[PDB]
RNA sequence: CGGUGAAAUGCGCAGAUACCGGGAGGAACGCCGAUGGCGAAGGCAGCCACCUGGUCCACCCGUGACGCUGAGGCGCGAAAGCGUGGGGAGCAAACCGGAUUAGAUACCCGGGUAGUCCACGCCCUAAACGAUGCGCGCUAGGUCUCUGGGUCUCCUGGGGGCCGAAGCUAACGCGUUAAGCGCGCCGCCUGGGGAGUACGGCCGCAAGGCUGAAACUCAAAGGAAUUGACGGGGGCCCGCACAAGCGGUGGA
């Protein structure tokens, strides 16, 4: 239990593909859509999120991929 | 001839050989070096030592073009990718950043038989 | 698709008495709809082989209901067929 | 540079590789992604909208036995493969060249045509597998999971898994997702090899497919489980076994 992104957030719309400030938090240091293990999301939730992020990337708002910066 | 203050150190390590080119902050290469340029033949180029060599010579040629600092970009999994870095790190160039940008296809060309 | 409004007007058309949400005639009717509706889709999409499957099922079902009605009340069978133009 | 155990073929001073920017093209969609979902099967995953099938739950409103199965028929049917046309990045039968090896004529490396991709028409086979036909009723429970409903501690449906009562089984195993207890209906089996061969018939442009023998010959062919042995299988352990040494044999 490193940190669950379900808790660090109030309530939001999972079908909202424009809410970058939320969505941003379900991706990794790379653009990669986090695993349900780190998202804490339901089984149904994760599939919905999944599509919303895809929609939003295609819109230009979220990244397909990043580059890992050795921090 | 030219004078290059800061720059880029690109490190592309294969399982077979590790190449390091150094460029200007616009990304155009200045001098480069590999494991074979060091003067190795086959199996031996792809080696944490061969790579420690490739990097050192790369920065050697470089600091003669006035090189002072470098941002580092590694592309690839492979031997002495890590050695190439540390070689750069302790070469006399101040290492501003390190990044990995190994190209991962988002599922495109069917690979060769042995993958 | 078929909107509720559309289908409801079919129901009321064949309804054997005020409120009959589903006698034989009505079932055949609503089914006859869905079939033409789907058949038309299949003139355009000859590759939707999978949806054709459901069409045989719909058709075959329509036959068994009629088959029943023919035995049951042969008059309401003439009526229902003519009033929908079937068997051909 | 690439490439392998090592290496060459190949590519490179017509400037390759590595690096930045521009453009064209094809084909497949990383993360989500699951041991998950949907489908009758074959099969189906970037995103969007349109057209469309199956399906589950609640309400218990309508019909009033209208049901189940199904020879033949008809349709679907992975991959490869056939015909015409388009397309061709990557890959890659055959084929070309490098190595390996006693010899490779394969496994490894560098190339490369069909093909892989789209449309249309064919082909119709499979370890097409749950190797388990469909439908219905009956026979403890536990646990994990996808997905509905409720007076949502828990209760109640429909899927998907694991473990198990009774029972069944040659055993392995199955066990409310039955391989248990029963009824209905279909398909199929009747010793191994010969053989999915022959002949005949049907389909096919072809490749070939479906249907399918006997003579002969063997006395077994088989399934599961047991002990052992062996493995260029795994795990732990030991011996001067290797290693670390000291001194020799092999020569005279
Ligand atoms: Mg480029
Ligand atoms: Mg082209
Ligand atoms: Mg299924
Ligand atoms: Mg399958
Ligand atoms: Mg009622
Ligand atoms: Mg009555
Ligand atoms: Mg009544
Ligand atoms: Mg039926
Ligand atoms: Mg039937
Ligand atoms: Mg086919
Ligand atoms: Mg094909
Ligand atoms: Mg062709
Ligand atoms: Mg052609
Ligand atoms: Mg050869
Ligand atoms: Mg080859
Ligand atoms: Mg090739
Ligand atoms: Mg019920
Ligand atoms: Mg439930
Ligand atoms: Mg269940
Ligand atoms: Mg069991
Ligand atoms: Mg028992
Ligand atoms: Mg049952
Ligand atoms: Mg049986
Ligand atoms: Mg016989
Ligand atoms: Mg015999
Ligand atoms: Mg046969
Ligand atoms: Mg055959
Ligand atoms: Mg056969
Ligand atoms: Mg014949
Ligand atoms: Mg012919
Ligand atoms: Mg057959
Ligand atoms: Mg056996
Ligand atoms: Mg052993
Ligand atoms: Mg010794
Ligand atoms: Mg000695
Ligand atoms: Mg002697």
């Amino acid at each position: 239990r490193k940190a669950k992104v379900k808790a660090t957030l109030g309530e939001f719309d999972l079908r909202d593909y424009r809410n970058v400030e939320v969505l941003k938090r379900f991706l990794s240091e790379t653009g990669k859509i986090l695993p349900r293990r780190r998202t804490g999301l339901s089984a149904k939730e994760q599939r919905i999120l999944a599509k919303t992020i895809k929609r939003a990337r295609i819109l230009g708002l979220l990244p397909f991929t990043e580059k890992l910066v050795r921090k | 001839k030219r004078q290059v203050a800061s720059g880029r150190a690109y490190i592309h390590a294969s399982y077979n050989n590790t190449i390091v080119t150094i460029t200007d902050p616009d990304g155009n290469p200045i001098t480069w070096s590999s494991g074979g340029v060091i003067g190795y033949k086959g199996s031996r180029k792809g080696t944490p030592y061969a790579a420690q060599l490739a990097a050192l010579d790369a920065a050697k040629k470089a600091m003669a073009y006035g090189m002072q600092s470098v941002d580092v970009i590694v592309r690839g999994t492979g031997a002495g990718r890590e050695q190439a870095i540390r070689a750069l790190q302790a070469s006399g160039l101040q290492v501003k950043s390190i990044v990995d940008d190994t190209p991962v296809p988002h599922n495109g060309c069917r690979p060769k038989k042995k993958f | 698709p078929i909107t509720k409004e559309e289908k409801q007007k079919v129901i009321q058309e064949f309804a054997r008495f005020p409120g009959d949400t589903g006698s034989t005639e009505v079932q055949v009717a609503l089914l006859t709809l869905r079939i033409n509706r789907l058949s038309e889709h299949l003139k355009v999409h000859k590759k939707d082989h999978h949806s054709h499957r459901g069409l045989l099922m719909m058709v075959g079902q329509r036959r068994r209901l009629l088959r029943y009605l023919q035995r049951e009340d042969p008059e309401r069978y003439r009526a229902l067929i003519e009033k929908l133009g079937i068997r051909g």
